RNA sequence: GUUUAUCUGAGGCCUAACCUCGCUG
RNA sequence: ACUUGAAUUACUGGGAAGUAACUAGAAUAUGUAGUGUAGCGGUGAAAUGCUUAGAUAUUACAUGGAAUACCAAUUGCGAAGGCAGGUUACUACCAGUUUAUUGACGCUGAUGGACGAAAGCGUGGGGAGCGAACAGGAUUAGAUACCCUGGUAGUCCACGCCGUAAACGAUGGAUACUAGCUGUUGGGCGCAAGUUCAGUGGCUAAGCGAAAGUGAUAAGUAUCCCACCUGGGGAGUACG
């Protein structure tokens, strides 16, 4: 169905390295058949915690649409990756597509 | 069992009148249908005794009406056994 | 792993490994050196390392440990029955020619391309460098030197585990539950060895002892005190401290080297 | 955390009174001792009758 | 005393609104009872996940002051 | 109801029990 | 050997049956510590707000001559004396600039030791 | 009480004696 | 022959309802490193215990196990047992309503099948805290206990075995009638008031009951089916 996935990086990459990490997420699912609805990126944002020792990183959300039988593969190539600190991926349904789309018409 | 509405809409038509979601036929072919689609879900989750017992449900829902159809008219009753592969 | 009805005595309690896994029975001709079993017998011919026979003798088939071809892939081919070791070794056929014999995991099945080298993906089959295994698996075959082969975690139902990495030494746990470091370019197989039910089978019979090779034991208590030093006496009497053969003691004694040079490697002892 | 900014005697009476206000004085006493749910769940059925037949 | 999600048109609760969730805690950073907001049980139940949720997501602390 | 009359049943339950477990192990 | 810049803490952890303070340094480093035990309240004074008024007393004017002149207290657990172990800082040189609290509590982590008869 | 050229008690690091491994030095 | 009972289908929703796999924080324990000196812990008071071989205390990091503060409750779900950090996959069930559909296909149910708290048993792991048995200290005329200090099985996980509880609403399952007041959960109709189904609490009228009490979710008035009762002890004992 229709997921999304928020997910934070570690803060001493690079922008060069910040995406390269990304591409190779998005290309991890345009293989298995999904579409890409909108990719956003936070930027570097500061943690209410403190994760790794670290008190910052870089978020950044997916919002996908894939069947459900590819979304295990896409969780193991999450925590095998050393780059990325946390990450949270949810469902969607006919309460939160609509606001996740009058939110991102809102600039 | 996955059951989606063009699914139930073939298996009703598939034994006539797509529209007649209340035959005593389609019903039976339904609860086949759910009943071989949920055995293959026990055997890799063989734990599951909440959806056991639901399929045993279905198993009487299933038995209450082929005893309706054996006590009415004795020929739809070997029809629909013979056609659905029911009763051993 | 199927049990034995009680028919005989000596089969009662008898269990017989299922062999569930097992394909091909006929090995490779082309794979297959000649192989001779000693009792013990050393080259000059004194018996050392006694309480091993002979039985059944068996052959040989040359099992690859290095496994460095890497990126060409290779297709599990057949699962056999290796009688010089515990787990099956299920052949493998490379896209170039070559047939080998690297020893099998657990869910290694017959149709299933492993690829080797350090691009690889790290799934059942395939090999990787520590460096990047990524962390925590249960891995197996682990490199003690880099390209020289197979060492730790090579018998039937074991596996091991990464913990960390640290510039140039990776941690990892042994299966015998001792921590000690690893370099970095060493390799390692994803996944468990086969058979892992190895330690189920029981024989019900001193025949299949002598089968696999072993003699019986005679306890050195029912012995002459010119024998052992611990034989002797009138009527069945103990043996005082245990010793071996030569008075050292055979209760918690370690005979591990306190100045062995390789101990800037172990972090646990669990041995 | 209570983290409490700053005469020193009404900040204190500040900070202990926060702190009574906070619902701390008396956790830390029912966690000294151990309450299994059968006990547990008959000190809110005995109270909300008692609320109850307040009312 | 009312639900302000039911006088209003809202049937979801973003949990990536860190500002926005913070009419719903206390001032340590503990989940504030309904008692006190007049939200229903079924927006209650929906604003805790969602406060749970940036608390994983670590945009909500565990422990505040 | 008085808990005299529920009172009796714990000891000729607990003699039983008592002398079942003496007489264990006796083969 | 340890640094006595003029920036620290005083932890003062109490209990049911005692109560300890710890002047330390702004990176961990304790300077000087204290107890209602230890100011020689062997019995069951030990959690009284006297004894921790004496307690706190016994080490302010001990580090007091280090270079310790501004405290960040840290107060943890429960019990008396709480009060009366910064009053008796407070009113005896080093001046404080927090009464921040850092009692713990565990989000059900362990089993409680079996509720006493 | 420190400085300069030696002896000694200990740690760390380097490779260049010495040991070991992989391809054939 | 019919639709009112029953079941199916369509649309709105509902939940700690199950099985499997990942993941987060607080707290406890241990280890390493830094600071530092004489106590720490415990009780009605003490002692056993850990400590000058550097404890308790504090800072940083690491390891491992179990349970999920706030939300949170006469809430909700499940046939019952029971189900509570977060996410996903595979299922199941329930409620309301404009539909469409079959047409008594219904209720109960002896033998029987399945599930079934905790404790217990077998095999293989794990074991932070708690802690049967047990070892010391204390109280007592005595203390095989209450109290204090340790601590094995166990508590946990993957396959199994037994089938027992104050397994309680001490109230079997259906259907139909018979006054109200007052909260709350999920739906429908409503611009609000408010109304109508499906669940969940309290007060009480008539009526029942020996009384305590129950009282529209009956222990009220009827009908169907199942189980059980016939003085106390012996006795859930003896035998099979």
């Amino acid at each position: 169905n229709h997921y999304e996935t928020v997910f934070i990086l570690n803060p001493v990459l690079s922008e060069v390295q910040v995406k390269e990490t990304v591409t190779k997420f998005e290309e991890f699912l345009t293989s298995r058949g999904a579409e890409m609805v909108s990719k956003e990126d936070w930027g570097l944002k500061k943690m209410a915690y403190e994760i790794q020792n670290k008190k910052s990183g870089f978020y950044h959300l997916f919002e996908f649409k894939v069947a459900g039988e590819v979304l295990i593969a896409f969780e193991t190539e999450f925590r095998r990756d050393e780059r990325v600190m946390r990450f949270l991926t949810v469902s969607l349904d006919k309460h939160a597509i609509s606001w996740a789309e009058r939110r991102r018409a809102k600039l | 069992m996955y059951l989606t509405k063009e699914k139930k809409e073939e298996i009703f038509a598939q034994h006539g009148d797509a529209k007649n979601t209340g035959k005593a036929e389609g019903q039976i072919a339904l609860f086949t249908y759910r009943i071989s689609h949920l055995t293959e879900h026990l055997k890799k989750n063989r734990h599951d005794y909440n959806t056991e017992r639901s399929l045993v449900l279905l198993v009487g829902k299933r038995r209450a009406l082929l005893d309706y159809l054996k006590r009415k008219d004795i020929n739809r009753y070997r029809e629909i056994i013979k056609v659905l592969n029911i009763r051993k | 792993v199927r049990k034995l009805k009680p028919i005989t005595p000596g089969q009662r309690f008898r269990v017989v490994n299922g062999y569930d896994a097992i394909t091909t029975d006929k090995p490779e001709r082309s794979l297959i050196s000649p192989i001779k079993n000693s009792g013990g017998r050393n080259s000059q011919g004194k018996m050392t390392m006694r309480y091993t026979g002979g039985g059944h003798k068996q052959r040989y088939r040359i099992i690859d440990f290095k496994r460095t071809k890497d990126g060409i892939p290779a297709t599990v081919k057949s699962i056999e029955y290796d009688p010089n070791r515990t787990a099956f070794i299920a052949l493998l056929a490379y896209a170039d020619g070559e047939k080998t014999y690297i020893i099998a995991q657990n869910g290694l099945k017959v149709g299933q391309k492993l690829v080797s080298g350090p691009e690889s993906q790290p799934e059942i089959g395939n090999t990787l460098p520590l460096s990047r295994i990524p962390l925590g698996t249960v891995i197996s075959c682990i490199e003690l030197r880099p390209g020289q082969g197979a060492v730790i975690a090579r018998s039937a139902g074991t596996f091991a585990q990464l913990m960390a990495r640290d510039g140039k030494y990776a941690t990892i746990k042994m299966p015998s539950g001792e921590t000690r470091l690893i370099l970095l370019t060493c390799s390692a197989t994803i996944g468990e060895v086969s058979n892992s039910d190895h330690q189920l089978v029981v024989s019900g019979k001193a025949g299949r002892t002598r089968w696999l090779g072993r003699r019986p034991r005679t306890r050195p208590v029912a012995m002459n005190p010119v024998d052992h030093p611990m034989g002797g006496g009138e009527g069945r009497s103990s043996g005082g401290h245990p010793r071996s053969r030569n008075g050292l003691p055979a209760k918690g004694y370690r005979t591990r080297s306190k100045k062995n040079p390789s101990n800037k490697y172990i972090v646990e002892r669990r041995k | 955390m209570l983290i409490i900014p700053i005469n020193i005697d009404r900040a204190l009476k500040r900070y202990k009174r926060k702190f009574d206000k906070t619902g701390t004085v008396r956790q830390l006493r029912a966690r000294t001792a151990f309450i299994k749910p059968s006990v547990v769940k008959r000190a809110q059925i005995q109270k909300a009758a008692y609320i109850q037949t307040l009312k | 005393k009312y639900c302000r999600f039911k006088k209003s048109g809202i049937k979801y609760i973003d949990y990536k609104d860190a500002d926005f969730l913070l009419k719903f805690v206390n001032e340590q950073g503990k989940i504030l009872p309904r008692r006190l907001t007049g939200t229903s049980l079924k927006y209650q139940r929906k604003v805790s996940v969602a406060v749970k949720r940036a608390r994983h997501l670590a945009l909500m602390p565990y422990v505040a002051d | 109801p008085s808990g005299k009359k529920r009172k009796r049943h714990k000891v000729a339950t607990h003699k039983r029990k008592k002398r079942a477990r003496a007489n264990r192990h006796k083969k | 050997k340890v640094i006595v810049e003029s920036t620290g803490e005083a932890h003062i952890s109490s209990t049911f049956n005692n109560i300890i303070i710890s002047l330390t340094n702004k990176k961990g480093e304790v300077i000087a510590w204290s107890s209602a035990g230890k100011m020689g309240f062997r019995g069951s004074k030990k959690n009284t707000p006297y004894a921790a008024q004496m307690a706190a007393e016994d080490c302010s004017k001990v580090a007091l001559e280090a270079g310790l002149k501004k405290v960040k207290v840290y107060v943890k657990g429960p019990g008396n004396g709480r009060e009366s172990a910064i009053r008796s800082i407070h009113n005896g040189g080093i001046e404080v600039t927090e009464i921040i609290d850092v009692t713990p509590m565990p989000h059900n982590g362990c089993r409680p030791p079996k509720r006493r008869r």
